[PDB]
RNA sequence: AGGAUAGUGGCCUACCAUGGUUUCAACGGGUAACGGGGAAUAAGGGUUCGAUUCCGGAGAGGGAGCCUGAGAAACGGCUACCACAUCCAAGGAAGGCAGCAGGCGCGCAAAUUACCCAAUCCCGACACGGGGAGGUAGUGACAAUAAAUAACGAUACAGGGUUGUAAUUGGAAUGAGUACAAUGUAAAUACCUUAACGAGGAACAAUUGGAGGGCAAGUCUGGUGCCAGCAGCCGCGGUAAUUCCAGCUCCAAAAGCGUAUAUUAAAGUUGUUGCAGUUAAAAAGCUCGUAGUUGAACCUUGGGCUUGGCUGGCCGGUCCUGGACCCAGCCGAGCCUUUCCUUCUGGCCAGGACUUUUAC
């Protein structure tokens, strides 16, 4: 009915990245699926780890529902997790803030605009201003 | 060839054909259902006239 | 760029479009197995036509030839496995004697009606397409799904289907709730 | 001894003799001479656009008697002038002078069909709209 | 072509890496190094495709930049470093030592070895000649240059490298009956003893090899790597299968019983 | 002999010979010619294609010449000319999408001036930056896979041994679509999952070509009347047109179906396999004759002895399976027959000396 069931297979202990990594099978009959946040809480209970050291991603539900397969990571510490994680997953879990930058067009146009200046911007803009006598 | 001729008669027959509308008849089944309809019509209730089989018998 | 992805055709059309001594045979065969169109019949003939081509080549080699023994037995084992070939006909000469009705027998649509789960063969196809039938613990909605011998015994209604212990469907919920 | 050489070392004679004699296949000459490329009005293409020059009408061959209603078209790609049949009952009225028509062959692969003399093309589209669509009132001529 | 190539298309990579077609447009181009491009295994393939320790190319670079990976007793941080035959890979964090030996199927096996065996290596002698100031030296298959070798050592012999000092412990003379693994051709990975060396002045010498099952195959002298002083006495531990090639019918039968 | 080159070399110079290729097709011309891996069709043999996901090559509007560097005769480097072409205050200055997207032109003919380095990899002083390479989405009926457009009952008739339909009557089932949401992702979209919504004319309505023959399916009704038109070919229209224009009905394939062109099989109509040449097309008027092609027979056969392996069985020794003995059959050896089989040292393996040339 609910009965979220978790099975782990292909478990690999990875002290190179200070983590344990495995495949996650979720059996959730009479339930659309299980959210990553809910999967992360349950994993903390099963393996007695901090919730902030657990990462899941790449989930897909099988045909007919009731079962999903994914990938999971458990780090030896939250500090180790923060060191060996992609930025987008930490933003997913709330452990980091999404970096704000302009679009690729703006960065590229700005990069090519600065390319027409040799030396400091202060020299370039004061001297360019000098030319415009107005 | 010696080629010419009046062009005034283009579309003569089609223009003067009296327009007759199609009666708003029931739709035919599509896909698997239509093959089912034909199979019975040709192998279950055969309408043969002593070996004499017509798909489109004119009302004769 | 990226590597190309392989694809191939799964059927072949007749050389002569109009021939009653085949059009009637095809339709009689489509009506028996509740097929949607003639292409599902062309597909069976195509895969049987290249199995025959494969069988002829192995049969021209001498007996005890390494290729004939390995690939001939392997192809036979798969055919016995899907229930098309009987256990007493593993000789590669009865393979040449196979006919298209042997393959349509092993379709999911054919087996569901013949297992008594449906009133007619056309009821079998619509049951499959409407996500009611599961083989093992996996819902299969492909009518042409070829049933293996070990999967034969595990054909039943889906666990969440109205006919197999699941909840009531959309229409019934609309009437009894008023 | 069957006339052609049979010796095991006479492959050059066999290869050259066949090479000389395939020129007798008229289909083969047109492929290598590039006659479609050089002589065909379409230049080897399946279709070609042009401008309608005049509405004229062609007398059918014996024993038939009728007026096949065609147009004179000047092709855009090479400036050649050809005669193109306008199929169906009354489609000549869809084609006007100085209209843009898309052409295709008659299907006999460079020869005239039926009683129409010297005409090897048919009108497919006019003003970018299919003549069949105009005939069956699926679409209207853009004007 | 105006200069050296720096890319490797995915389809043009060596087949023994067993890379999939649709994972991307490019493949890892191995760096210049001790082993030839076609006969190497980049470190990125080993940690992600073989051990499946890393999930992607970003992760293999994070592993190696923390100084974990050692090849032949030195830490290497080059992700496309061309590790090759007889190379030792050490991961002291996982406490694992590997040696790159071909299995009989033609691929680089994941062959774990003990720390005791990981303390040395074998190298096939390509040439013996005199260096500057008249100092003789030996070039092994991995580009090592070892000076002052035993004067009995000649080409096609195999030397035992201390792998910590770079010296020669002892050697095996090339002769009939020596244990051999094949490092090229379609018989790559097979293990046997030399049966007959067929000489061809100005051409390629051919070596006749007897399988442990008395199956005979021929391969070029450039594909012969001496690994033992006699039959059944290899100087390093062999991978699973012991380099004996089975026919497909035997393999099908062998797979059938192991199940 | 020199010079030059990173180096060989007429690569170039000086001097000197008169050589070099070619009917076994040189040289020249054509190519709607970049080569290959490969593609279409295919009984076999073949025929046709390959600009294009990989490798090699060539070019960056056309030439030519260079700087830097390990590497370029580089072109998102430079110099000059030619052709285009931009700004100008008329003094001058600056260009190169056969990169991505986009525009014009050309045409029968081909998509967004979008997002991102998360994946794949590459570059750098680099664990950090960059990457229209690459990945994501958009357009997309190029092709390819699977696969809906309905299923089951009751009446009423007909009917055949127990149920197949022809009509008017029910309640079930489901996704196309919609959508909370979760998943997916760099972020999204979509897929996959999934609450609620979402099917009786279930208007949630399949089309495209045909119905004389080839070729499956009308001598039905109306219209026209050698006109209009159809018709790949043979043929169809002058008053009941089986072929036109329509309506009805039917046939074929179906999310596909038709047309044009090219190409393959059919084509044993290119024929080596495998054509034909008296009269249908086709033996030079007749001899000689070089090249080419093609060329009678003949030189160790038979016999004897020993042995290795595997098929049928008799043995059966049966857990479909395994032994000496025995028979036939099949494959290889090793000697002897006047005996080819190179010849020598350490003593069949390793170290010297010889060998008619091929084709197969
Ligand atoms: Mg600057
Ligand atoms: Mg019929
Ligand atoms: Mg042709
Ligand atoms: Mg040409
Ligand atoms: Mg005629
Ligand atoms: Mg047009
Ligand atoms: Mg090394
Ligand atoms: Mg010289
Ligand atoms: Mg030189
Ligand atoms: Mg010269
Ligand atoms: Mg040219
Ligand atoms: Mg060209
Ligand atoms: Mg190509
Ligand atoms: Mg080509
Ligand atoms: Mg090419
Ligand atoms: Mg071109
Ligand atoms: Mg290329
Ligand atoms: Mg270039
Ligand atoms: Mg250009
Ligand atoms: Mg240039
Ligand atoms: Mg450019
Ligand atoms: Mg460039
Ligand atoms: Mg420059
Ligand atoms: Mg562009
Ligand atoms: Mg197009
Ligand atoms: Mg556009
Ligand atoms: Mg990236
Ligand atoms: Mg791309
Ligand atoms: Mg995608
Ligand atoms: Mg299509
Ligand atoms: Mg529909
Ligand atoms: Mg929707
Ligand atoms: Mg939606
Ligand atoms: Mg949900
Ligand atoms: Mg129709
Ligand atoms: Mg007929
Ligand atoms: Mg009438
Ligand atoms: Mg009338
Ligand atoms: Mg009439
Ligand atoms: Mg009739
Ligand atoms: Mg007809
Ligand atoms: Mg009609
Ligand atoms: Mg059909
Ligand atoms: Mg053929
Ligand atoms: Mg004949
Ligand atoms: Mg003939
Ligand atoms: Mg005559
Ligand atoms: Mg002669
Ligand atoms: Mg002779």
């Amino acid at each position: 009915s609910d009965a979220v069931t978790i099975r782990t297979r292909k478990v690999i202990s990875n002290p190179l990245l200070a983590r344990r990594q495995f495949v996650i099978d979720v059996l959730h009959p009479n339930r659309a699926n299980v959210s990553k946040d809910e999967l992360r809480e349950k994993l903390a209970e099963i393996y007695k780890a901090e919730k902030d050291a657990v990462s899941v991603f790449g989930f897909r539900t099988q045909f007919g529902g009731g079962k999903s397969t994914g990938f999971g990571l458990i780090y030896q510490s939250v500090a180790d997790a923060k060191r060996f994680e992609p930025a987008y997953r930490l933003v997913r879990y709330g452990l980091a803030e999404k970096v704000e930058k302009a679009s690729r067009q703006q960065r590229k146009q700005k990069k090519n605009r600065d390319k027409k200046i040799f030396g400091t911007q202060r020299r370039a803009q004061k001297r360019a201003a000098r030319r415009n006598a107005d | 060839g010696k080629v010419h001729g009046s062009l005034a008669r283009a579309g003569k027959v089609k223009s003067q054909t009296p327009k007759v509308e199609k009666q708003e008849k029931p739709k035919k089944p599509q896909g698997r259902a239509y093959m089912r309809l034909l199979y019975t019509r040709r192998f279950v209730n055969v309408t043969l006239t002593n070996g004499k089989r017509k798909m489109n018998p004119s009302p004769a | 760029p990226r590597a190309p992805r392989t694809y191939s055709k799964t059927y072949s059309v007749p050389k002569r479009p109009y021939e009653s001594a085949r059009l009637d045979a095809e339709l009689k065969l489509a009506g028996e197995y509740g097929l949607k169109n003639k292409r599902e019949i062309y597909r069976i003939g195509f895969q049987l036509s290249k199995i025959r081509r494969a069988a002829r080549d192995l049969l021209t080699r001498d007996e005890k030839d390494p290729k004939r023994l390995f690939e001939g037995n392997a192809l036979i084992r798969r055919l016995v496995r899907i229930g098309v070939l009987s256990e007493d006909k593993m000789k590669l000469d009865y393979v040449l004697a196979l006919k298209p009705e042997d393959f349509l027998e092993r379709r999911l649509q054919t087996q569901v009606f013949k297992l008594g789960l449906a009133r007619s063969i056309h009821h079998a196809r619509v049951l499959i397409t409407q996500r009611h039938i599961a083989v093992g613990k996996q819902i299969v909605n492909i009518p042409s799904f070829t049933v293996r011998l070990d999967s034969q015994k595990h054909i039943d209604f889906a666990h969440n289907s109205p006919y197999g212990g699941g909840r009531a469907g959309r229409v019934k919920r609309k009437n009894q709730g008023k | 001894g069957k006339g052609k050489p049979r010796g095991l070392n006479s492959a050059r004679k066999l290869r050259v003799h066949r090479r000389n004699n395939r020129w007798a296949d008229q289909a083969y000459k047109a492929r290598l001479l590039g006659t479609a490329f050089k002589s065909s009005p379409f230049g080897g293409s399946s279709h070609a656009k042009g401008i309608v020059l005049e509405k004229i009408g062609i007398e059918s061959k014996q024993p038939n008697s009728a007026i096949r209603k065609c147009v004179r078209v000047q092709l855009i790609k090479n400036g050649k002038k050809v005669t193109a049949f306008v199929p169906n009952d009354g489609c000549l009225n869809f084609v006007d002078e100085n209209d843009e028509v898309l052409l295709a062959g008659f299907g006999r692969r460079g020869k005239a069909k039926g009683d129409i003399p010297g005409v090897r093309f048919k009108v497919v589209k006019v003003s970018g709209v299919s003549l069949l669509a105009l005939w069956k009132e699926k679409k209207e001529k853009p004007r | 072509a105006r200069g050296p190539k720096k890319h490797l298309k995915r389809l043009a990579a060596p087949s023994h890496w067993m890379l999939d077609k649709l994972s991307g447009t490019y493949a890892p181009r191995p760096s210049a190094g001790p082993h030839k491009l076609r006969e190497s295994l980049p470190l990125v393939v080993f940690l992600r495709n073989r051990l499946k320790y890393a999930l992607n190319g970003r992760e293999v670079k994070a592993i190696m930049m923390q100084q974990h990976v050692q090849v032949d007793g030195k830490v290497r941080t080059d992700t496309t470093y061309p590790a090759g035959f007889m190379d030792v890979i050490t991961l002291e964090a996982t406490n694992e030592h590997f040696r790159l030996v071909y299995d009989v199927k033609g691929k680089f096996a994941v062959h774990r070895i003990s720390a005791e065996e990981a303390a040395y290596k074998l190298g096939k002698v390509k040439k013996v000649q005199l260096g500057k100031k008249g100092v003789p030296y030996v070039v092994t298959h991995d580009g090592r240059t070892i000076r002052y070798p035993d004067p009995l050592i000649r080409a096609n012999d195999t030397v035992k490298i201390d792998l910590a000092t770079g010296k020669i412990d002892d050697f095996i003379k090339f002769d009939t009956g020596r244990l051999v693994m094949v490092t090229g051709g379609r018989n790559l990975g097979r293990v046997g003893v030399i049966v007959h060396r067929e000489k061809h002045e100005g051409g390629f010498d051919l070596v006749h090899i007897k399988d442990a099952l008395e199956n005979t195959f021929v391969t070029r002298l450039s594909n012969v790597f001496v690994i033992g002083t006699e039959a059944g006495k290899p100087w390093v531990s062999l991978p699973k299968g012991k380099g004996i090639k089975l026919s497909i019918s035997e393999e099908r039968d062998r797979r059938r019983a192991q199940q």
